[PDB]
RNA sequence: AGAUACCGUCGUAGUUCCGACCAUAAACGAUGCCGACCGGCGAUGCGGCGGCGUUAUUCCCAUGACCCGCCGGGCAGCUUCCGGGAAACCAAAGUCUUUGGGUUCCGGGGGGAGUAUGGUUGCAAAGCUGAAACUUAAAGGAAUUGACGGAAGGGCACCACC
């Protein structure tokens, strides 16, 4: 769906930003 | 829904020089990142040798065996 | 509309609208030719001779059909009493 | 107990009343025999089938005449109804009523004819929302 | 051989209407086709723009009903453009030419700018457009040849039009509506309030009139 | 494309009006959207209402009606077989049924 | 629209017309309509001009006279009320009527149960007599049409401003329009009244 | 606003005759456009038309005629070189042998085929034909 | 075709148009006058007033300002549009 | 079957309030602003105007409430081949090859993507600005015929049931 998929790119960025907490 | 002013040759001038941008056409033709990702150096020919010999499939409607060179 | 001589080198002239001097089209078909007789204006009886009108498909789609008539036999001396 | 009779049997009827309205009756057995002798009906079956509606259809139109055939006794009737002439009551003899604003139209004609006035300009009621 | 069921049928078969001009000024319908063959049977040479086939759904097989595109004209100033649909291609094509004979309309051809010779080309910019497809029709001076596809290339040239350049709007892979349009605008030259034109016209007593005292005759 | 020129909805030239939960599954709609319906009925419905008159004390009694006011949402109403999809010409006619 | 005892608008005439109520119109005025009626009185119908009525139905005489062939014009009507009187219409002038339902495409469909090619309708009423006034443009036809002050004015070439709801006034009408058409033509001195009372063209149901 | 006073009126006329309208008012009123019409109508492409006076701007009616078909104006206010006349009397016109042009010009208001005489150009005004 | 002269409409259809839409524009009151009851200086008044008028012939108000047009206290000899 | 879902009893955050952040929604009329013109009609809101009767008062009178119309500016409606459009539809989505009233923003086949990086605002959630490599012959809009519906409306059949 085209929303959802939206909340999965969001939620995925998240983990971008974290794994640079790490360096 | 236009400038078509008189002493407006400058916005149709500015504007132009902007969305001719999207033109992929273009895009590609003038940017310096398009031809530097082509293997070749925009050349019409390159020579080289070949490293090995590779058959490789063909899609779904027909089925074959294209044959290729690893260059 | 001419020639070199001057000659009327074309098929024909197109009938023209009596209330817009439009042209009635060679393939139109709600314009019409119009015909009202006349009266020897001392006995009321037909007196032979005929005034003739043309309208454009345009206007009697339109509903001006009538108001043209009128107009133009108001103007030719056919009804000339007032209200 | 009964079917529709299809349009054979309806078109065929309807054209015998139509041609023979004074040689039919009213009872099936007497129309049975006539339908034979003035028709080539191919059939046994259809023939009774055909009867029964020109019995069915007289006995329609001596109740009001109906919209399917055309009977010149029938007819000679309604021309006789629709060329009736009495005594002039177009004319509506004399005065006869007309509205305060009629007149005026009259008088701008320049007429002086004679007629009846009223008063009706206070409005009280008209058309509904 | 040919009975007619119109008026003018009536009048036509007896040689007492000459031309389509007194068929044309007062715009009477043709209902039958013979009409137009007894003036122009010769020259009336006939061509076969497409054959498309079209299909229609269904439960059962799906149908398929052909369409047959036929252009009619003379190279002297008339052109026709008749469609037809049905079941068997010999009848489709034979159909489409009847349908595009009574569709026959007269076109007017004008100089490019000098007067003198015989008429080369459309009088003025003419134009016109059926399902987004706009051919404009722009006058050529003599001895150029017709510019444009195919398709109008015909259209145009049986109207005896020699030079006429052209410009075409997107959209015309459809022979349906490039054809229509490119017929449209050659229709369209008699439709122009010209500065030639302007002078008062006579009406001129339709056939109608002139010719009743033998037509009530049964 | 365009079902309805109204887009189904009787707002014209304002912002957004409150919305009405729905008077069977509590769906909240707003009040143009809804179909709203008003059914008076008396209380002793003529199943039994002469079976009231032999027991009624009084002499002259009318048997009061009763009034609600019922707004349905557009899916707990065809479900309900209130309304029903109509032809795209006589979608257009807004007059209440005969 | 004349100069004549017999063609200007009569004292016999006028007393013809407001006996039947052709000056009271209906409701509405159509806004090619408006330079037809006089007035609005109080009740709210509309009071047509008399004498506009006059020129038009005078200038309508004159079209249909024109008509070299009578036969050639064909005269139409789908309401019962006026059914019976376009058939005396064509038996006093030799027209070919049309009563009854209006076969959609009596002009056009050359294969035709009924096929006419007249050169002039004449429509009683442009709202219910409808389909002629549209066939009237496949094929090019003048229009005479009794026109209310409710009914369009499209496609019609005349307009008659009468009343023509009640059946005395189109029964009337037809009578009266019958007798001008015939006059310009011959049929008596034109200083006597036409044997024919309009009552002859008038609606009636069989009320002995 | 109104800015081009010239395209508004010429507008006004131009949806007037498409529907066929004997008569038309223009709303303001200049030198510029009674100038303009003034050149149609030495060509005869309109009737005789009046120019109602007040203290504030003055409202042209025209008695219009059939024999115009269109009445464009373009703007911005361009210039004609007298080499380009040739260039906008193609790509603007319908024909060489009909229509004119209308542009300004240091010998006032007047139409193509007066400039080429008078051998001037100017800034160009609008069209019609 | 609704050909109707725009110069020459009746002094009757100007009534039918707004303030300014008219031939040549001009405004819908009327200059009037009144006797100021009780004494005999008669003043000068506009009929769309926007302000009470008080009177030393009076001592008590005579034109009351509402909505769009006045309304007097008290009748008096009204003369119009001399202007 | 699974049901960490629909369904039902509980229930934290939240819902409401005062003071600050956030600046996003199919924030839609999916339809920029201002100005002009081209059809009718019956009504609706507000203002002023002309009106004959009634009703509130004992008095036109001040004024309401009804009843008939006009004028301007609104929200919108019905109809028409003015005219557009791929068409569904539109008095604007009209005045468009017969193109030019003035002006702002923005789109160039689909996907990668509103992703990476860089700048910037944010307490955080995130918002604004924003690519290419590569991949693909079609993605996509409106109508037309069928098929299909755990879609409604009629009706028939013991290869259907009662
Ligand atoms: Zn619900």
């Amino acid at each position: 769906r085209a929303k959802w998929r939206k909340k999965r790119m969001r939620r995925l960025k998240r983990k971008r930003r974290k794994m640079r907490q790490r360096s | 829904g236009k400038c078509r002013g008189l002493r407006t040759a400058r916005k149709l001038r500015s504007h132009r020089r902007d969305q001719k941008w999207h033109d992929k056409q273009y895009k590609k033709a003038h940017l310096g990142t398009a031809l530097k990702a082509n293997p070749f150096g925009g050349a019409s020919h390159a020579k080289g040798i070949v490293l090995e010999k590779v058959g490789v499939e063909a899609k779904q409607p027909n089925s074959a065996i294209r044959k290729c060179v690893r260059v | 509309m001419q020639s070199n001589a001057g000659e009327f080198v074309d098929l024909y002239v197109p009938r023209k609208c009596s209330a817009s001097n439009r042209i009635i089209g060679a393939k139109d078909h709600a314009s019409i030719p119009m015909n009202v007789a006349e009266v020897d204006k001392v006995t009321g009886r037909f007196n032979g001779q005929s005034k003739t009108y043309a309208i454009c498909g345009a206007i009697r789609r339109m509903g001006e059909s009538d108001d043209s008539i009128l107009r133009l036999a108001k103007s030719h001396g056919i009804v000339s009493q007032n209200f | 107990m009964g079917r529709v009779r299809t349009k054979t049997v309806k078109k065929a009827a309807r054209v015998i009343i139509e041609k023979y309205y004074t040689r039919l009756g009213n009872d099936f057995h007497t129309n049975k025999r006539v339908c034979e002798e003035i028709a080539i009906i191919p059939s046994k079956k259809l023939r009774n089938k055909i009867a029964g509606y020109v019995t069915h259809l007289m006995k329609r139109i001596q109740r009001g005449p109906v919209r399917g055939i055309s009977i010149k006794l029938q007819e000679e009737e309604r021309e006789r109804r629709d060329n009736y002439v009495p005594e002039v009551s177009a004319l509506d003899q004399e005065i006869i009523e007309v509205d305060p604003d009629t007149k005026e139209m009259l008088k701008l004609l320049d007429f002086g004819s004679l007629s009846n006035l009223q008063v009706t300009q206070p409005t009280v009621g008209m058309n509904f929302k | 051989e040919w009975m007619p069921v119109t008026k003018l049928g009536r009048l036509m078969k007896d040689v007492k209407i000459k031309s389509l001009e007194e068929i044309y000024l007062f715009s009477l319908p043709i209902k039958e086709s013979e009409i137009i063959d007894f003036f122009l049977g010769a020259s009336l040479k006939d061509e076969v723009l497409k054959i498309m086939p079209v299909q229609k759904q269904t439960r059962a097989g799906q149908r398929t009903r052909f369409k047959a595109f036929v252009a009619i004209g003379d190279y002297n100033g008339h052109v026709g453009l008749g469609v037809k649909c049905s079941k068997e291609v010999a009848t489709a094509i034979r159909g489409a030419i009847i349908l595009a004979k009574l569709s026959i309309v007269p076109v007017r051809r004008g100089y490019w700018g000098n007067k003198i010779g015989k008429p080369h080309t459309v009088p003025c910019k003419v134009t016109g457009r059926c399902g987004s497809v706009l051919v404009r029709l722009i006058p050529a001076p003599r001895g150029t040849g017709i510019v444009s596809a195919p398709v109008p290339k015909k259209l145009l040239m049986m109207a005896g039009i020699d030079d006429c350049y052209t410009s075409a709007r997107g959209c015309t892979a459809t022979l349906g509506n490039f054809a229509k349009a490119t017929f449209d605008a050659i229709s369209k030259t008699y439709s122009y309030l010209t500065p030639d034109l302007w002078k008062e016209t006579v009406f001129t007593k339709s056939p109608y009139q002139e010719f009743t005292d033998h037509l009530v005759k049964t | 494309t365009k079902k309805r020129r109204n887009n189904g909805r009787a707002k014209k030239g304002r912002g957004h009006v409150q919305p009405i939960r729905c008077t069977n599954c509590a769906r909240c709609v707003p009040k143009d959207k809804a179909i709203k319906k008003f059914v008076i009925r008396n209380i002793v419905e003529a199943a039994a209402v002469r079976d009231i008159s032999e027991a009624s004390v009084f002499d002259a009694y009318v048997l009061p009606k009763l009034y609600v006011k019922l707004h349905y949402c557009v899916s707990c109403a065809i479900h309900s077989k209130v309304v029903r999809n109509r032809s795209r010409e006589a979608r257009k006619d807004r007059t209440p049924p005969p | 629209s004349g100069a004549l005892d017999v063609l200007q608008m009569k004292e016999e005439d006028v007393l013809k017309f407001l006996a039947a109520g052709t000056h009271l119109g209906g409701t509405n005025l159509d806004f090619q309509m408006e330079q037809y009626i006089y007035k609005r009185k109080s009740d709210g119908i509309y009071i047509i001009n008399l004498k506009r009525t006059w020129e038009k139905l005078l200038l309508a005489a004159r079209a249909i006279v024109a008509i070299e062939n009578p036969a050639d014009v064909s005269v139409i009507s789908s309401r019962n009320t006026g059914q019976r009187a376009v058939l005396k219409f064509a038996a006093a002038t030799g027209a070919t009527p049309i009563a009854g339902r209006f076969t959609p495409g009596t002009f056009t469909n050359q294969i035709q149960t009924a096929f006419r090619e007249p050169r002039l309708l004449v429509v009683t009423d442009p709202r219910a007599d409808h389909q002629p006034l549209t066939e009237a443009s496949y094929v090019n036809l003048p229009t005479i049409a009794l026109c209310n002050t409710d009914s369009p004015l499209r496609y019609v070439d005349i307009a008659i401003p009468c009343n023509n709801k009640g059946a005395h006034s189109v029964g009337l009408m037809w009578w009266m329009l019958a007798r001008e058409v015939l006059r310009m033509r011959g049929t008596i001195s034109r200083e006597h009244p036409w044997e024919v009372m309009p009552d002859l063209y008038f609606y009636r149901d069989p009320e002995e | 606003v109104r800015m081009n006073v010239l395209a508004d009126a010429l507008k006004s006329i131009n949806n007037a005759e498409k529907r066929g309208k004997r008569q038309v008012l223009i709303r303001p009123c200049s030198k510029v456009i009674v100038r303009f019409l003034t050149v149609m109508m030495k060509h005869g492409y309109i009737g005789e038309f009046e120019i109602i006076d007040d203290h504030r701007a003055g409202k042209i009616v025209v008695n219009l005629t059939g024999r115009l078909n269109k009445c464009g104006v373009i703007s911005p206010r361009f210039d004609v070189q007298l080499k380009d006349l040739e260039k906008w009397q193609n790509n603007l016109l319908p024909s060489r042998q009909f229509g004119f042009i209308v542009l300004t010009t240091s010998a006032g208001i007047m139409d193509h085929e007066e400039a080429r005489r008078k051998h001037t150009g100017g800034k160009i005004l609008g069209f019609f034909f | 075709p609704l050909a109707k002269d725009l110069l020459h409409p009746s002094p009757e259809e100007e009534k039918r148009k707004h303030k300014k839409k008219r031939l040549v524009q001009s405004p819908n009151s009327y200059f009037m006058d009144v006797k100021c009851p009780g004494c005999y200086k008669i003043t000068t008044v506009f009929s769309h007033a926007q302000t009470v008028v008080l009177c030393v012939g009076c001592s008590t108000v005579l034109c009351q300002p509402t909505g769009g047009k006045a309304r007097l206290t008290e009748g008096c000899s009204f003369r119009r549009k001399q202007h």
